Parts: structure tokens; sequence; C-alpha cells
């Protein structure tokens, strides 16, 4: 029960016969998972957490880097990956579902492995992740610093399917989402108008919504999604909303989070991304590593 | 991830030249960009140069185009910045950086927010 750092290992449901790339990297370097769920619930116990300084994020990063590197020296469908604590250490799991990833958490649990997380490299929006339970969440190291990213957890899933390109979003689901987000931002930012506008500039992956499907890279136009005013009340001003994807040479998935950036009478937020570690921070906000005392 | 260490900084007379080097620990995979940044006294950090790890395509800040050259040696996991015709406005701490871009569409390197960072090497250009 002492906070520390140590090398972790991965658990896979990998099958040796499958030639899918996530399998072949996992078969070699991920040990078989444990059927026993394991659990150790605690309560009225407080531990400080900081999702923005967690070495667990860096460890998944270097694995996926090596995964992609050795994979692309065709199949490509990720596997949910479990990251597990070694002997002498454990993983603390904060349980306040209203937790924002920083400060004290009064409800913890003890696990030796993580929940299944498949690695999905993307920008602007987080896909196939873990939905936030109950309320929608807002996470940043410093909201005062415009440069620091803002991760928004989705408590209601929106299905997204793009085929060989265009993308499909139900307007009813999306307009629900933005109204809440701006309302949460209205709590975090006073009196200020709160607009959503597309990426001002940068690389193609950041300016579009980029993702990989079955091995082919898709970059989708986001000017249609980020186009609203959402002040007192709500209002979206764009043309089911459809986005334009560029193939470079279908996927049934659901969005689970947002990535935003603020410019510094109105406060405007734009889609972002790039550091795939923040994609990993979306699924690792709960876990911390401690040394058994 | 990649651990970076810069070298080569120091004092140089106006008009002189200096070559900076940066080597990582840890293998650099095919989708990385490597770049150089600098921070002058009391000023914000700015882009200097970048190079694509696999393709070798370069980009230079307008302030340094012609005067600096970025190069690489993949076998050594090293990147270099040859600085010629140095001027007092180049006095700064120079940082080497890496940016993993697995979803890049082209080989052209970025000039935006790099995510992995070295400790810096100081370059002082005397008037
Ligand atoms: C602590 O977490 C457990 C597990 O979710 C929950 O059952 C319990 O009600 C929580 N205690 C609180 C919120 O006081
Ligand atoms: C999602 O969070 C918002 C917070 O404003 C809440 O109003 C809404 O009911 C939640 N949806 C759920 C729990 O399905
Ligand atoms: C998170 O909650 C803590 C209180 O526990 C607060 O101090 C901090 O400002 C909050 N940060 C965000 C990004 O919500
Ligand atoms: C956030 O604002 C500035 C960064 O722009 C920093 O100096 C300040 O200390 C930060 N405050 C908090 C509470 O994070
Ligand atoms: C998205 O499409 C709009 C309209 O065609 C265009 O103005 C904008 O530049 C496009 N952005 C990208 C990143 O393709
Ligand atoms: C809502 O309208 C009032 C005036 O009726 C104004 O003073 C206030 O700033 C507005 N709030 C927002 C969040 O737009
Ligand atoms: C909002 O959408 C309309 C139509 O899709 C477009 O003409 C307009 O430029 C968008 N606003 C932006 C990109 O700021
Ligand atoms: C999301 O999961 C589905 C099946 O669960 C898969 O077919 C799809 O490729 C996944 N999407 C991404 C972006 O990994």
């Amino acid at each position: 029960w002492k906070e520390a750092k140590t090398t972790l290992f991965c658990a896979s449901d990998a099958k040796a016969y499958e030639k899918e790339v996530h399998n072949v990297w996992a078969t070699h370097a991920c040990v078989p998972t444990d059927p026993n769920p394991q659990e150790m619930v605690l309560a009225n116990v407080t531990e400080n957490f900081n999702m923005w300084k967690n070495d667990m994020v860096e460890q998944m990063h270097e694995d996926i880097i090596s995964l992609w590197d050795e994979s692309l020296k065709v199949s490509f469908d990720p596997i949910p990956l479990h990251y597990c604590a070694p002997a002498g250490f454990a993983i603390l799991k904060c349980n306040n579902k209203t937790f924002n990833g920083t400060g004290p958490c009064r409800n913890v649990s003890t696990v030796q492995c993580t929940h299944g997380i498949k690695p999905v490299v993307s920008t602007q929006l987080l896909l196939n992740g873990s939905l936030a339970e109950e309320e929608i969440i807002i996470r940043s190291e410093n909201l005062t610093n415009n440069a620091k990213t803002i991760i928004v957890h989705l408590n209601e899933s929106v299905n997204i399917v793009c085929t060989r390109a265009h993308c499909n979003i139900n307007e009813s689901k999306w307009n629900n989402t933005l109204q809440k987000v701006g309302e949460e931002l209205a709590k975090h930012f006073p009196s200020k108008t709160i607009k959503f506008e597309p990426s001002s500039g940068g690389d193609l992956e950041i300016t579009t919504h980029s993702f990989n499907c079955r091995g082919e890279f898709f970059y989708c136009n986001t000017s249609d999604l980020f186009n609203g005013t959402y002040r007192n009340g709500t209002y979206n001003h764009t043309g089911t909303i459809t986005l334009q994807c560029k193939i470079k040479q279908t996927c049934n998935s659901n969005i689970t989070g947002l990535l935003l950036l603020r410019d510094g009478d109105t406060e405007t937020f734009r889609p972002g991304g790039g550091d795939m570690r923040d994609n990993w921070r979306s699924e690792l906000y709960k876990y911390k590593v401690v040394e058994i005392k | 991830a990649v651990q970076l260490q810069e070298s080569g900084g120091g004092l140089v007379q106006a008009g002189g030249s200096l070559r900076l080097s940066c080597t990582a620990s840890g293998r650099i995979s095919s989708s990385y960009d490597m770049g150089w940044f600098r921070q002058a006294p009391g000023k914000e950090r700015e882009f200097v140069a970048a190079i694509s790890w696999s393709g070798g395509t370069t980009d230079y800040a307008d302030s340094v185009k012609g005067r600096f050259a970025i190069s690489k040696d993949n076998a050594k996991n090293a990147v270099y910045l040859q600085m010629n015709s140095l001027k007092p406005e180049d006095t700064a701490v120079y940082y080497c950086a890496a940016k993993w871009r697995p979803l890049r569409y082209s080989d052209y390197p970025s000039n935006s927010d790099y995510y992995d960072w070295g400790q810096g090497t100081q370059v002082t250009v005397s008037s």
C-alpha cells in the first residue's frame, strides 16, 4: 500500500493459430489471462490520484508502438488487453464514478490486472472504449491552461460506422451529447458563451477524425460536428450528419469520449489529439500502482 | 518511451557554426518524426526543424531556412542539427523531440506539438 513504479506485464486472450497481428504480438509477449476474476473491495479509504502523471500510461504506449512496428514490417482487429501487477505490488482502482482523475478518491478497490482495453489509435473522438457510468466527466491537468487537452467521458454511446468514404452519426444522439458538454463547461467556465468549432490547423490526423479499419487509414472531415453555439440553451448549426473520409493505400464501432482544446466574451473548444497516450489515459484513469506494505 | 539526450551546445562567436546531436535510448519505430525546438531567454518555445524517420523529408522554420540542416543516422538512432552562420538571436536552449504518428498520411514531418522530450543543450551566440 505504498505508491511506487514497476514494470508491468500484459494478459491476452490470444490464440496461437490466428494470424491477426494483435494476436501474434500478444501470443509472444502476453501471458494467458487468469479465469479467477480476483477482487478486494475497500471503502472509506482515501488515496490521491493523478491521471496526468501515471507510469501505467507510458507502458501501454511502448507496447502498442512495438505492436504496430513489428506488425507493419493482411489482418488488423485489436484485442482487449489486460495489464497486470507483479508480485509485491497491486493496482488500486478508484470507484467514485464522479471522479475527474485528480485529487482524492474516497472509494478504492484492489486488483492484480486491468479491465480489457483494446488499443484504438484515433484522434478527436475515442472509439470502442469504456463508457462513463452515470454522469459525464471532464478531465484536464489545468483548465486555465488552454494548451492542456480536455478529455470528456461519454455516459451515452453513439454508434459510428464508416464504409468504403463517409461516416454516420445520428443527430439526435449527437445533439444530446453537446448540450450536456457545454452545460458541464458552463459549470467549469462561467459568464461566457461556449462554442464548438473545428480544428484551426495542424497535421491531417489532428484536423480530421483519424482511425484504422482492417488495415486502411481513414481521415474524416469534422467541420460538421464541431459547429455550435450552446450558450443559454443549445443550438447546432451544420448539415444524419455525414463526414468525408479519405482512404489511404466496414467498421462498426461506438464513440466513448471526446478530446477538446480551448482558445484563449466567448470560449471556443476544438477537436484535438495526437498524443495517443491521452487515448490510453481514457481507459487508465482508474488505476494506480502501489507496493504491498 | 524513447529517452532522448542532446549534446553539442556551448559558446560560439557570431558567424560561427555548431553541430548538435541527439541519440535515443530505445528503438525508434518507423512512424516517428524527430525534431529540434528551441527556447530563447524569456520567450516561448518555437519550432526549428524536423525530419521523417523513414523518408528523410525535412521542414525548417522560416527563420532558419538555409542556415541549419537536419539529418539522421537510422542505424545509430540519432538525429543531428548542423547550425551554420549562427546569430545572437539563436541563443537558446535547444531541445530534441519525438512525435509518434502511426496514422500519418504523408512523410512530411510536423511542426506542431511534439510529445516526447529531451533535457536540452544550451547554445550561446556571442555578438
Ligand atoms: C464504494 O464503491 C462500492 C463499489 O462500487 C459501492 O458499492 C459503494 O456504494 C461505494 N460507497 C460509497 C459511494 O460510499
Ligand atoms: C449523462 O450525464 C448527464 C449529465 O448532465 C445526465 O443529465 C444524464 O442523465 C446522463 N445519462 C445517463 C446517466 O444515461
Ligand atoms: C477535480 O476535482 C478536484 C476536487 O477533488 C478539484 O480540485 C479539481 O480542480 C478538479 N479538476 C477537474 C479538471 O475537474
Ligand atoms: C493553471 O494556470 C497556469 C497555467 O497557465 C498556472 O500557472 C497555474 O498555477 C495553474 N493552476 C492550477 C490550479 O492548475
Ligand atoms: C472539411 O470540408 C470543408 C467543406 O468541404 C472544408 O472547408 C474543410 O477544409 C475540410 N477540412 C478537412 C480537414 O478536410
Ligand atoms: C444568459 O442570459 C443572461 C441574460 O438574460 C446573461 O446575462 C447570461 O450571461 C447568459 N448566460 C449564458 C451562459 O449565456
Ligand atoms: C458550419 O457548417 C456549415 C455547413 O456545413 C459550413 O458552411 C460552415 O463553414 C461551418 N462552420 C465552420 C466551419 O466554422
Ligand atoms: C470496434 O469493435 C468492433 C467489434 O467489437 C470492431 O469490428 C471494430 O473494428 C472496432 N473499431 C475500432 C476502431 O477498433
